[PDB]
């Protein structure tokens, strides 16, 4: 989402903690998208959903 | 139930460039739900239970 | 593209893309006929009546 009010996009919540080097692994029920993946190199996905 | 639940891919070349493309393109074609613009010809039937 | 699916005995060699569609290994049975339960109803009639 754009934050303080200007031109910054920043990643809220857990990915942005993996962004800023607060983590180096998620292991969650973290789905796939085409948004999460501009930058970030996913597995093989545990599982199949909906 | 399936025992060894894996997928589909498209195979390629060993660590070229074109990968991480496709990469996207699939995930924007599910990010546009043309695959179930893609069911009328792919799996429909009659009498699935 | 095509039927091709993933396993690691390939992955060695070939690189993959994102799982395209979801499948597995399964196992089609014959198409026996129909069959009712094997006792009569004598469920629990028992426990009250």
């Amino acid at each position: 989402e754009r934050v303080q009010n200007s031109n910054k996009k920043e990643w809220n919540g857990m990915m942005g903690e993996l962004l800023s080097g607060q983590a180096d692994m998620i292991v969650a029920p973290l789905t796939i998208n085409n948004e999460r993946a501009q930058y970030i190199e996913f597995s093989k996905p545990f599982k199949y959903q909906g | 139930k399936v025992f060894a639940s894996t997928g589909y891919g498209i195979a390629i070349q060993k660590d070229s460039g074109w990968k991480r493309q496709v990469d996207l393109a699939i995930l924007q074609l599910f990010g546009d739900g043309e695959m179930e613009e893609l069911e009328a010809l792919w799996l429909t039937g009659i009498c699935h239970n | 593209v095509g039927s091709l699916t993933i396993n690691e005995e390939r992955s060695e060699v070939v690189d993959f893309s994102v799982p395209f569609i979801e499948t597995g290994i399964s196992v089609m049975v014959s198409r026996s006929n129909g069959t009712v339960s094997p006792s009569a109803f004598l469920e629990p009639f028992s426990a009250c009546v």
